[PDB]
């Protein structure tokens, strides 16, 4: 596995330094093997 | 052909049983409803009484 | 589903209001018997 | 990695307490 | 070509709460210790005990000579003005409950006969405390007694 | 006698109204969260097409379908491929 | 700076999804980290996916089970045998079960009937 | 689907039964207590 540091002393700060929360995704999202994007068909015919 | 005509109650299932349990705790908002007057006019008559024998105490 | 919450609230308020008058019924009798000590 | 030097005459006649009030079970 | 079950249920769970109760209790139970009394709740479980209070002397057998008292705060704060300070709370409910003598103090008082001292030591306090509370646990009419 | 009935009177009725009082703040509970029934649907079908959070019909010690993803959806999963 | 939020907030996911496996923590448990300092500032910070926004992205459930134990600090100093790892495994997966469980009984009834 | 809106309607959980401890092959046991004013002693038992 991996360690992370990059924004884990990114929000342990003061005021509006911690990130701003991200915007809903209206696009690809690449979630684990699948891509289980928006709007999707349910079913091939 | 057979097997993907049959699979179509999946999504269908979900709507008769999010349905159906909830008019039962609406009967049990109702039940306890007609609990909540049975149980207010029981204690204006409990009053009432109370006032009735207000002045017969003296 | 929606009107039963509104049938359940307002009889909910037939019960605050006459909650808040009697509790208040018994509080004016209720401290009116520590001075009389 | 004390006494006040009169406990004697308060203990005494606290004793006289403990023979008139015992302790009680 | 089958496929399996999806249920609602389990989806509220996650949605509605952050936190997961299809999930073993007993794990926490048995291992991790319990989490103390909180904010904004004792104030009331307090006040009740002020109201099971106020209502329980006014039933109990009262002796009213002199012992002026506020049940404020949990404690009936017992009380002559000569010589008897205590708190006394009820353990449990109303009816039936014996008491315990929380605080005590005695306003019996000089400021010459010791030599600066508390002229009684805590360990007489403590003599009467439980004296006062195994006849409390002999279960006896707390007041008039 | 009128002390001894106005107390009582009002004891059951404090009785009376403690679970009245207890159902007026139940439903007052209830009420805060409120969902549209098709995303409600929709959601249930994602997290757990298979069974993921809901366990299968027939489940054997050993299966690797766990409500943890195991290893394998892990180094499968997208930190496992891009930086280690 | 799109890359850096994206790219974090995936990173991040699968972090707690790693320490929803809870041999996993038994991997940090005999290698230590539980008593790290700049680890227990991580980790009491790393409670912030509890919010249902965070959570459309999270996807299983003891990751924020098992994560509370570790605030405590209590918890964090065993683990280092297995055998409790592996009772808390087990435990958890005795349990994912119910749904199972709790479905054949009620298609035993109706079948009963 | 068939373009229903989406409206903030309640839906309450089935709360009625809970899960604790499982036995083997299933048959749980069901256990909230549901107190009297009984619950107001054991807060001032610690006390």
């Amino acid at each position: 596995m991996q360690y992370i540091k990059e924004y884990t002393d990114e929000n342990i700060q003061e005021g509006l330094a911690p990130k701003p929360p991200p915007p809903i995704k209206d696009s690809y999202m690449m979630f684990g093997n699948q891509f289980q994007c928006d709007d999707l068909i349910i079913r091939p015919l | 052909h057979v097997h993907h005509l049959i699979n179509e109650y999946r999504p269908h299932q979900a709507r008769e049983t999010l349905r159906v349990m909830m008019e039962v705790q609406k009967r049990q908002r109702l039940e306890t409803a007609e609990r909540f007057q049975k149980h207010l006019e029981r204690v204006i008559e409990m009053i009432q009484n109370c006032l009735a024998s207000l002045p017969d105490d003296l | 589903n929606h009107e039963a919450a509104t049938c359940l609230e307002d009889v909910v308020y037939r019960g605050d209001m006459l909650l808040e008058k009697i509790q208040s019924a018994l509080a004016d009798i209720a401290q009116s018997q520590l001075k009389t000590r | 990695f004390s006494s006040i030097f009169q406990r004697q005459r308060v203990d005494a006649l606290l004793l006289d307490l403990r023979q008139k009030f015992p302790p009680k079970f | 070509a089958r496929l399996p079950s999806f249920a609602i249920p389990y989806a509220i769970d996650v949605l509605t709460t952050g936190s997961y109760p299809r999930l073993p209790t007993c794990i926490r139970d048995k291992i991790i210790p319990p989490d103390p009394i909180t904010k904004i709740e004792k104030q009331a479980t307090l006040h009740q005990l002020n109201q099971i209070l106020r209502h329980r002397l006014v039933t109990t057998d009262l002796p009213p000579q002199l012992a002026n008292l506020t049940v404020a705060n949990g404690r009936v704060k017992f009380r002559v003005e000569g010589e008897f300070e205590a708190t006394l709370t009820v353990m449990g409910d109303d009816p039936d409950v014996p008491w315990r003598l929380l605080k005590l103090e005695i306003l019996v008082e000089d400021k010459e006969t010791g030599d600066g001292r508390a002229l009684v030591h805590s360990m007489q306090i403590s003599f009467i405390h439980q004296l006062v509370q195994s006849r409390l646990f002999a279960d006896e009419k707390p007041l008039q007694d | 006698q009128l002390q001894k009935q106005l107390k009582e009177a009002e004891q059951i009725l404090a009785t009376a109204v403690y679970q009245a009082k207890e159902k007026l703040k139940s439903i007052e509970k209830a009420r805060k969260g409120a969902i549209s029934s098709e995303e409600i649907i929709k959601y249930a079908h994602r997290i757990s097409a298979s069974n993921a959070v809901c366990a299968p019909l027939t489940w054997v010690p050993g299966d690797p379908r766990r409500p943890y993803p195991t290893d394998l959806e892990m180094r499968s999963g997208l930190l496992g491929q891009m930086n280690n | 700076d799109d890359a850096g939020n994206r790219l974090r907030f995936q990173l991040e996911l699968e972090f707690v999804q790693c320490l929803a496996n809870p041999n996993y923590l038994n991997f940090l448990a005999q290698r230590g980290y539980f008593k790290d300092k700049a680890f227990v500032n991580y980790l009491k910070y790393l409670l912030y996916w509890k919010d249902p926004e965070y959570a459309k992205y999270l996807k299983y459930p003891q990751c924020l089970h098992m994560l509370e134990l570790l605030q405590y600090e209590h918890f964090r100093k065993e683990l280092v045998n297995a055998q409790c790892a592996k009772f808390i495994d087990e435990q958890q997966i005795l349990h994912w079960q119910h749904y199972s469980r709790k479905r054949m009984r009620l298609q035993q009834a109706l079948a009963e009937q | 689907m068939s373009g229903v809106r989406a409206v903030r309607i309640s839906i309450e959980s089935a709360c009625e039964k809970q899960v604790h401890e499982v036995g083997l092959d299933g048959t749980e046991t069901y256990l909230p207590p549901l107190s009297m004013s009984q619950n107001l002693a054991r807060l001032a038992q610690r006390i």
